[PDB]
RNA sequence: CGGGCCCAUACCCGGCCGUCGCUGGCAGUCGGCAGAGCGAGAAAGAGAGUGGCGCGGACGCUACGCCGCGACGAGUAGGAG
RNA sequence: GGCCACGGCGUCCCCCGCGAGCGCACGGGGUCGGCGGCGAUGUCGGCUACCCACCCGACCCGUCUUGAAACACGGACCAAGG
RNA sequence: CCCCGCCCCGGCAGCAGCAGCUCGCCGAAUCCCGGGGCCGAGGGAGCGAGACCCGUGCCGCCGCGCUCUCCCCCCUGGGGGG
């Protein structure tokens, strides 16, 4: 029987379905988006101190 | 307690008005039952707005639902007793209904029979 | 073997910390590599019978339904996952909008397994009994009460709660409203004028616009 | 007996489960190469340029080869030769889409049908939408949802193409194949522009829709998704 | 013991200039001019009340004179802060211009 | 000149009706005399041999029948079913 | 410091074919192993059919005609024949 | 207030800036969370033993966690972890 379309886009188990790779690069990118925020804040906070 | 048939789903029908005949409320000897509008310069036909609607194929009921009852049953015309078998075995999906022609004392006996068999009759008391 | 929390914290919702080989060297799968009723015998006063546990159907109806096709995501009532709003918290006031009690300002406890709010209103203040109420149909003020200091009897759930079947108040419902409202009340008592704020009713009144209002 | 026709039949299931973990994998590890092979595809244009910065002259960039097609008029009064020309881009309803690649011929096809049409250069980001949202498949001459690698496998496999990500990579960087690939791709069938038109009367230059944007075909491909 | 109701106006039916929507319906609350002012009230379920000749079973009590079509805020309309409202019934046209009471508690504040 | 907003039977998603195409699928309901399958990227065997207790298993197939996939739907004069 | 579709022995030539179990789910189209009320001479249900009101739309059919609502012709109404 | 040359483009913040608006284009150089509305089409997809078996109704693809190795930590045999 037919189908029903699924957004890979939204649905994250049909994208890993038709991309595995799109589970660490999402993965990597969580981490580094985290990393960064707390770089950035940190900076911020040691420059206000410092100021 | 009325009997059930196996499923009833909900019923949709597309359109619950009849599609009456073009100027038929304007005149006695035109009658509703419908007519195709043939004229050249018919505006039902060429279907201009705020005009009567014609029977289009797109108003065709589920097939899943076509022909049910509002009881969930579909109907079967039965003349004697001997045309009740037939519905046996069709219990739950089929009801029966008894011909105006057949007397009182052979619709007691059918109502019987089919109270005995359990098949649905639409119209169990109709003459007594 | 004696089971192990799961080594692979989650970073979002189906997405664990850590990569693939990253848990194999984890669980160190390395070094744990392995390698390859129906029917009782009952005595009878001539010899003996076999009785059958399961006998077959006496009766067949003219026609069944076919099974159907199973899907996955689909769970009980009993284990859906409950949340609450921010904006509620145990001891926070909030406003009645639907029942007989519509109106009534009342005293935040804690939140059911059924996710039914536990309102338990002073009946001193304005006559609200240990009552369930539904997150959706309140408003909840900005008003705290610090009630962390507070105990909320084990045995008070949702099967107490639930409707029986002329209702009668039982004794066991009276004296665990007295223990809790006598917990609550001096506690409240502590903030002036909110005994009398949780006693009047909430009503709208001629150019007080909700959207315009902070509650 | 049985006993041995039993385990024949489960060491061919064993067989089909490892011919399925390698596919995976293969899949994974070109998904993965794609990947690197974008990135330093976007970072080398970058990098000529500033060294042409540098020394002081002007780095011109390669023009690009491919183009995505959108039919922004209707069906109603349209001259023969314009017809014949979206019939042949495969543009036979409004707001169609449809990659093509750019050479002298397609250019001036595409000049032919400019009152017609909105196109312009799309993104790598503009390609993984299009094909992961309303990517559909021309499987037995028929419409087919792309749900899974086997579909893509099944009917490109010959090409050595086998999933969704090398469909992408040779749409985007057109290859031997993107004859092929694209023939595969059923049209794009994109809805209304959220957000409102600007003329669809008009050429893109003028301040309406039609003729060419060089890259606002991201913008209205954001819209029109 | 007071109003725990919002006052709106049925003002009309989703048209164009020359064609008529019956199911959706278009409403007026006092206070709200504005489209990011009406976002409070998305989602609140909102009633018609009227009354008809004879009597009608009534939920906790005894019958009465009132009936009810219950509806539900929709989604904005235009600028000035109208709403719409989807109806289990379609509203009678003999209700333009009344009042329509819009409820609270379908709240998520 | 700029944001926002309103709506056609147009476009997108979904349900239902019919037509067209796949000149698609189903005789495999082969059951204790039995062993459940033909949907999956890449031709062709669930091939045969020769030497090194408890008695059980839904519906179906008026084959002019039933079922599944996609696309399509304006219409006078006129034609056909 | 951080990451990974890295994970055994055996030699020969190069440079340098079947582990067992369990369980969770963004996974080939919705379920609740969740609830509340009201019902005997006045109430419940009846998308259709009878009357009325309101909003929007809406010119009288057939016919010749490039063009018909036409200040173009045929037509009071009904039944039977055609 | 605007100009020249030297001081490491003089240095220090930061950085298409939450001084939420002084001026862009973006996302393989992108992810997370939340709210409103509409919808529920289909109905025998099998799983496991197997001539030693006649169970079962959670099944396929896909993504995972635990045990058949052994230690240690926290909060109360249970849960949370290294
Ligand atoms: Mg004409
Ligand atoms: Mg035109
Ligand atoms: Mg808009
Ligand atoms: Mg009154
Ligand atoms: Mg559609
Ligand atoms: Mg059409
Ligand atoms: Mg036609
Ligand atoms: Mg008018
Ligand atoms: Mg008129
Ligand atoms: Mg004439
Ligand atoms: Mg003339
Ligand atoms: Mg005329
Ligand atoms: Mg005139
Ligand atoms: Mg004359
Ligand atoms: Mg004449
Ligand atoms: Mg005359
Ligand atoms: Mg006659």
């Amino acid at each position: 029987r037919r189908v029903l379309k699924k957004n890979p886009l939204k649905n994250l188990r049909i994208m890993l379905k038709l991309n595995p790779y799109a589970k660490t690069m999402r993965r990597n990118t969580i981490l580094r988006q985290a990393r960064n925020h707390k770089l950035r804040v940190e900076r911020a906070a040691a420059a206000l101190a410092a100021k | 307690a009325a009997l059930r048939p196996l499923v009833k789903p909900k019923i949709v029908k597309k359109r619950t008005k009849k599609f009456i005949r073009h100027q038929s409320d304007r005149y006695v000897k035109i009658k509703r039952n419908w007519r195709k509008p043939r004229g050249i310069d018919n505006r039902v036909r060429r279907r201009f707005k705020g005009q009567i609607l014609m029977p289009n194929i797109g108003y065709g009921s589920n097939k899943k639902t076509k022909h049910m009852l509002p009881s969930g049953f579909r109907k079967f015309l039965v003349h004697n007793v001997k045309e009740l078998e037939v519905l046996l075995m069709c219990n739950k999906s089929y009801c029966a209904e008894i011909a105006h022609n057949v007397s009182s004392k052979n619709r007691k006996a059918i109502v019987e029979r089919a109270a005995q068999l359990a098949i649905r009759v639409t119209n169990p008391n109709a003459r007594l | 073997g004696k089971p192990h929390c799961s080594r692979n914290p989650v970073l979002v919702r189906g997405i664990g910390r850590y990569s693939r080989s990253a848990m194999y060297s984890r669980k160190a799968l390395y070094k744990r590599k392995y390698a390859a009723l129906a029917t009782v015998t009952k005595p009878v006063g001539g010899g003996t019978r076999v009785v059958k546990l399961r006998k077959m159907p006496r009766y067949y109806p003219t026609e069944d339904v076919p099974r159907k096709l199973l899907s996955h995501g689909k769970k009980p009532f009993s284990q859906h996952v409950r949340k609450l709003r921010a904006s509620i918290t145990p001891g926070t006031i909030l406003i009645i909008l639907t029942g007989r009690h519509r109106g009534k300002r009342v005293v935040f406890l804690k939140q059911l397994s059924s996710g039914l709010l536990l309102v338990t209103g002073p009946l001193s203040l304005n006559r609200v009994p240990l009552r369930r109420t539904h997150q959706k149909f309140v408003i909840a003020t900005s008003t705290k009460i610090d009630i962390s200091g507070v105990k909320i009897p084990k045995h008070l759930t949702d099967a107490y709660f639930k409707k029986k079947k002329k209702y009668e108040i039982t004794e066991q419902r009276k004296v665990d409203q007295k223990a809790v409202d006598s917990q609550i009340l001096p506690k409240i008592k502590a903030v002036p004028q909110l005994q009398g704020y949780l006693r009047s009713v909430f009503a709208l009144t001629n150019g007080v616009y909700p959207h315009k209002l902070v509650f | 007996n049985f006993a041995e026709l039993k385990i024949k039949r489960l060491r061919k299931k064993f067989a089909q489960k490892m011919l399925r973990k390698a596919r995976r994998k293969l899949i994974y590890e070109k998904a993965k190469h794609y990947h690197k092979e974008y990135r330093q595809m976007y970072r080398t244009e970058i990098r000529m340029a500033r060294m042409a910065r540098k020394a002081g002259n002007f780095y011109v960039p390669a023009e690009p080869k491919l183009a995505f097609v959108i039919r922004i008029r209707g069906i109603n009064g349209v001259s023969p030769k314009v017809r014949k020309v979206l019939q042949l881009l495969r543009l036979r309803q409004i707001f169609n889409g449809t990659f093509v690649k750019l050479n002298k011929a397609s250019i001036n096809m595409l000049r032919i049908v400019e009152p017609y049409i909105a196109w312009g250069y799309p993104n790598l980001k503009s390609v993984n939408e299009l094909i992961y949202k309303r990517g559909y498949g021309k499987i037995n001459k028929k419409r087919i949802a792309l749900t899974d690698n086997t579909l893509i496998a099944r009917s490109l496999g010959k090409y050595n193409i086998i999933c969704m990500e090398d469909l992408i990579h040779e749409i985007y960087t057109v290859g031997k194949h993107f004859k092929e690939a694209n023939n595969f791709l059923w049209p794009f069938k994109l809805s209304s522009p959220r957000g409102g038109m600007k003329k669809k009367t008009t050429h893109f230059v003028e301040g309406g829709d039609a003729g060419n944007r060089e890259d606002q075909i991201n913008r209205l491909i954001r819209r029109m998704n | 013991s007071g109003r725990l109701w919002c006052k709106a106006i049925f003002a009309g039916y989703k048209r164009g200039l020359r064609n008529q929507r019956e199911h959706t319906a278009l409403l007026k609350i006092e206070g709200v001019y504005a489209r990011d002012e009406t976002e409070f009230y998305l989602g609140k379920r909102c009633a018609y009340v009227y009354k008809a000749k004879n009597n009608t079973v009534t939920p906790g009590g005894k019958p009465n004179k009132t009936r009810v079509i219950w509806g539900k805020v929709t989604r904005a309309h235009g600028n000035s802060g109208m709403v719409r409202a989807k109806f289990r019934s379609n509203l009678p046209a003999k209700a333009i211009g009344h009042r329509i009471r819009v409820m609270l508690y379908p709240s998520r504040i």
